[PDB]
């Protein structure tokens, strides 16, 4: 089977994939990401992430936390800094149902004043259990310190801001960006008429962002944990140009993370590279970040206190190598057998396809398949694989880092 | 005629004599206790204050002036919709259980 | 379409066999993708205290060194390739597998013969290896969830191999010899008592010449006396807790014995765990939920985060669950908890049956979305029950339970039994055995 | 660690019914 | 990694990344 792709004068995209499988699956991918937050109604987002299972206008809060547990379902709302998905999942028997509580929560937010009141401090914790792994501010802070308005907005809402979000300040929201001109509503397992009649009925409704204005810049966190984590980029290109196939290949070129359990990972250049002269605990990759008006490149540190320099001048030497010229072809083409193939296997699983099969389409505005990326894949040149880094070495740079801060260096002695 | 009887039982009950409201003198309960847990700030202290006049003068057994009284035009039914909100929650939560 | 008419419409896995014993099988898909692993039957149950921990010591050093592919070059003809490589032991069964693409298929199997039968286990690794072991002990301290296991195991199957742990002690670690090794690996890795499983873009005669090819000359065989059997692993209704009132919190777990994997109540026990179900934290249902455990949790702030669960093994297993609560709320939950099995063995209202049977649907369907949740069904089918079950007999299992063998089947597996009990934390309020037991049954 | 705990052996006190760990419990539990 | 935020009604809220 194949799969089918539309588009209403709504600018609403639609698409399906009859794969006579049981379990029917629905996502709905939207463009409000924290990037759309200005600086009043920062944090709404993570709050609106949340605002899941509250009141409709069909239905309560608690008859969708009753009628999807019955049929067995669930409710997810994926987000990032752009997009904010409602996933959903289901038995097929019984989408008709499903579907009526879905557009609901859309279409059709109350957002009572007290049901708000008891779900701001759920943030606290939601906030809290992230930074038990303490990328997400580590990362937060890269977009914080390069970039500037909008991509900055971290996805979690800072402190302050709990206690005191208005109503207003998410019907505005919604009434702003909830809207039928950038939508998805993505299906699987389901047919194509359904979803197209439902849109007609319930999403037939009618602000902008503005862009990522790269800085350059640097953020400290002195935090007493016993480890060092830290993050060195420059500014990546967007999406879709071919400038960006060049750096996802040179991802794995350099760092791609552990293909083998508990290997030494020899073929990454920069990990094996760090392993000379280092004889202590370690680990380090490389941070490719795509977003639809820009992105970022760089890698990502964990070592301990002192080593912190002796591990950082291994990647931006090594880096550099790599925009001097040094280089072979085999590491290209075996890298992008390792890109060619994360592409393939994420979207092995539905969910991870239902990642994709969207994620297009509100960027971009067609589904690309597969086979159509590994000939993008194939036309690489290792002039553009160079150049990068070179974009990368001679690129302005932001940088961030956690842990205990007394020997690692700032930008500008690397 | 019904309507001239329901204006002078209200002013017969009293408690157009204490400043008072209709919603002010309802039985406590859970099912209210949830309503008036719901209410805003502006109204919600605006309960408190008619209630806590209303106590210090069945104290002394006496009332407001006959122009301070409540008008039964003026008996405003700011509960209603916070408490049928309520109720309509409570036989969603017992028939979808039965 | 409808639901039956889908599970008739799946792949009906295929099975193969070779004249040494290994079992092989797979399942033909559209995935480009596909994966392949070795499902066998080995781990601590099969350990004794003199070689306790070698399961997983081996699982280092065969990614680490062999005959043909020594050093990192095993490492590398993947890296190069672009595939994950992947391995995970257990108490009883053990494997290792490949995640990778269809058309460079014949260059995986290979290596797995290079693996399992040609590890060199040089001993350069083998004394690196037993510092890492040493680290990770360590680790798993922190890693609070998993030190309750490991004391439940413990505890109920306690004087039997399987209170093993699996990294084993640091003492035997430091103990472990080559030959132990060598005894442990040429006994255990034996065809009649092995698997290979894959699913996604193949055809099963892709594959078949290929453990005809490769894994012919494994060992089919053995010295008459020298491949066991299983012990039948008794139960103990014990209680064991690690008072420690400085930490946060309190990671508590309690169960029962299990039946077994073959026993077809599991069907039914998956239901009533999912009619208990789960809640950490983060749900926004709150008080609106449906399983009361949640609801209250959720109302009453109780605890944080806790689940069920099902293990099985080959006679018997283990249900409950585990929960992890402040110190001033545990006394609580265990009312609740014991509350709602007594009430399941009791009065199983029929709308709450339909809940949890069409919870279970939703999870073995959406367990098996992708190649690597199918090939560990497999890889575990064929050592387990024997034949691996097509979803449409599962779901024909299901519709036969109704509230009529709930009360019937919680009776014999939680009425006035003979719990086992573990707790690591500020446990002050944890109650005695005693009291768990008069709270097991109603009235 | 965790790992190299132990439980001591109760059979000084434990029922005869239970003594032979090889056994299963179920059979005899029903008396005991 | 390029992280992503996740919670749900019944599914653990988690990082991807």
């Amino acid at each position: 089977q194949d799969l089918e792709f539309t588009r209403l004068p709504n600018g609403l995209v639609i698409a399906s994939l009859e794969n006579y499988a049981p379990a029917s699956r629905i996502g709905l991918f939207i463009k409000a990401g924290s990037r759309y937050e200005n600086s009043n109604n920062l944090g709404t987002s993570h709050l609106l992430r949340l605002a899941s299972s509250l009141t409709t206008k069909g239905a309560s809060s608690f008859k969708i936390t009753r009628g999807i547990e019955a049929v067995g379902g669930k409710l997810s709302v994926t987000s990032t800094r752009e997009n904010m998905a409602y996933t959903v999942e289901c038995l097929r028997d019984d989408v008709d149902i499903l579907m009526e509580f879905l557009l609901n929560v859309t279409t059709a937010p109350e957002f009572r004043r007290w049901e708000v009141a008891a779900l701001q401090p759920q943030l606290r914790i939601d906030k809290a259990v992230a930074l038990q792994n303490p990328q997400a501010h580590v990362i937060e802070n890269l977009h914080a310190a390069a970039y500037r308005n909008a991509l900055a907005n971290s996805l979690y809402c800072p402190d302050y801001r709990i206690g005191k979000v208005t109503p207003v300040e998410l019907h505005d929201y919604v009434q702003n960006h909830f809207t039928s001109a950038r939508m998805a509503l993505i299906g699987l397992g389901v047919s194509h008429p359904v979803l197209k009649q439902v849109a007609e009925q319930f999403l037939n409704i009618r602000l902008s962002g503005a862009k990522a204005k790269y800085h350059g810049g640097e953020i400290r966190e002195q935090n007493g944990d016993s480890l060092v984590h830290a993050a060195l980029v420059a500014e990546s290109a967007a999406i879709g140009s071919a400038e960006a196939n060049a750096f996802s290949v040179l991802q794995h070129v350099l760092g791609a993370g552990p293909h083998v359990k508990r290997g030494s990972n020899a073929t990454s250049s920069l990990y094996q590279a760090v392993a000379k002269g280092v004889h202590e605990p370690f680990d380090v990759s490389a941070f490719n970040a795509s977003y639809s008006d820009s992105g970022l490149f760089g890698f990502y540190t964990i070592s301990q206190a002192a080593s912190a320099g002796d591990v950082i001048k291994a990647a931006y030497n090594q880096v550099k190598t790599i925009a001097q010229g040094n280089l072979s072809n085999p590491d290209v083409q075996a890298a992008k057998n390792k890109l060619k193939a994360g592409y393939l296997m994420s979207v092995e699983s539905s969910e991870g396809f239902l990642d994709e099969v969207g994620s297009q389409a509100l960027a971009a505005g067609s589904y690309t398949p597969p086979s159509t990326v590994l000939q993008q894949i194939d036309a690489v040149a290792d002039a553009d694989v160079i150049n990068a880094a070179k974009k990368f070495v001679s690129g302005r740079k932001s940088m961030a880092a956690s842990g205990n801060l007394g020997h690692t260096p700032f930008i500008d002695e690397l | 005629w019904l309507e001239g009887i329901r204006k002078w039982y209200y002013n017969a009950a009293g408690f157009n004599k204490l400043g008072l409201m209709r919603d002010d003198t309802i039985h406590e309960n859970d099912d209210v206790k949830e309503a008036i847990r719901r209410l805003p700030e502006n109204l919600y202290d605006d309960r408190v204050f008619r209630i806590k006049r209303a106590l210090d003068l069945s104290m002394r057994q006496q009332i407001l002036p006959k122009e301070q009284w409540t008008k039964y035009e003026e008996d405003k039914s700011y509960l209603e919709p916070y408490l049928k909100e309520v109720i309509r929650e409570r036989k969603e939560r017992e028939e979808w259980a039965k | 379409a409808t639901y039956a008419q889908a599970l008739q419409s799946v792949p009906e896995t295929q099975v193969s066999q070779l004249d040494n014993g290994l079992r092989v099988a797979s399942e033909q898909s559209s995935q480009p993708t596909c994966t392949v692993g070795v499902w066998i039957d080995a781990g601590s149950r099969y350990e004794s205290e003199k070689n306790n921990g070698a399961g997983y010591f081996v699982e280092h050093l065969a990614f680490k060194g062999t005959k043909n592919r020594p050093g990192n070059a095993l490492e590398k003809e993947v890296e190069s390739m672009g595939a994950h490589l992947n391995a995970y032991s257990t108490r009883e069964h053990t494997a290792y597998y490949i995640k990778a693409l269809s058309k460079d298929l014949p260059k995986a199997v290979e290596l797995l013969a290079d693996i399992v039968q040609n590890c060199s286990l040089e001993d350069s690794q083998i004394e690196k290896e037993r510092d890492v072991i040493l680290q990770e002990l360590q680790e798993n301290d922190t890693s609070m969830r998993d030190v309750v296991f490991n004391y439940l195991h413990a505890t109920a199957f306690q004087g039997t191999p399987l209170a093993q742990s699996v990294e084993g002690p640091s003492e035997n670690v430091r103990k472990l010899s080559r030959a132990d090794l060598t005894e442990y690996l040429s006994r255990h890795y034996k065809a009649p008592r092995m698997v290979l499983a894959a699913a996604g873009g193949l055809e099963h005669r892709q594959l078949l010449d290929l453990a005809q090819k490769h894994f012919s000359g494994l060992s089919g065989t053995y010295d008459e006396d020298a491949v066991p059997t299983l012990s039948p692993c008794r139960f103990t209704g014990s209680q064991i807790c690690h008072r420690e009132d400085g930490l946060p919190l309190a990671h508590v777990a309690i169960a029962v014995e299990g039946p077994g994997w073959a026993h077809p109540d599991n069907v039914a026990l998956q239901v009533a765990n999912a009619i208990i179900g789960h809640y950490d934290c983060t749900y926004g249902g709150g008080a609106h939920l449906s399983s009361p455990l949640a609801s209250i949790a959720a109302t009453n702030k109780l605890c944080q985060s806790f689940q069920t669960f099902n293990i099985c093994y080959a006679d018997t297993g283990l249900l409950g669950a585990h929960f992890v609560c402040d110190h001033m709320s545990i006394d609580d939950m265990m009312f609740v908890l014991q509350g709602q099995w007594m009430r399941l063995c009791t009065s199983a209202t029929e709308s709450e049956v339909l809940r949890g049977k069409n919870l279970l649907r939703n999870a073995l369907v959406s367990h098996l979305d992708g190649t690597t949740p199918v090939c560990e069904d497999i890889g575990r089918s064929l050592l387990t029950y024997g034949r691996r079950i097509p979803l449409a007999e599962w779901e024909s299992r299901i519709a036969e339970v109704d509230a009529r063998v709930v009360r019937e089947v919680c009776s014999k597996y939680f009425y006035d039994q003979c719990p086992a009990v573990a707790g690591f934390g500020p446990i002050e309020q944890l109650p005695d055995y005693n009291r768990i037991r008069s709270g097991m049954f109603w009235l | 660690s965790h790992t190299d705990i132990k439980v001591p052996d109760f059979s000084d006190y434990r029922r005869p019914e239970v003594l032979d760990s090889t056994k299963s419990s179920k059979e005899s539990s029903e008396a005991r | 990694r390029p992280v992503v935020a996740s919670v749900s009604l019944n599914v653990p809220a988690s990082v991807r990344y």
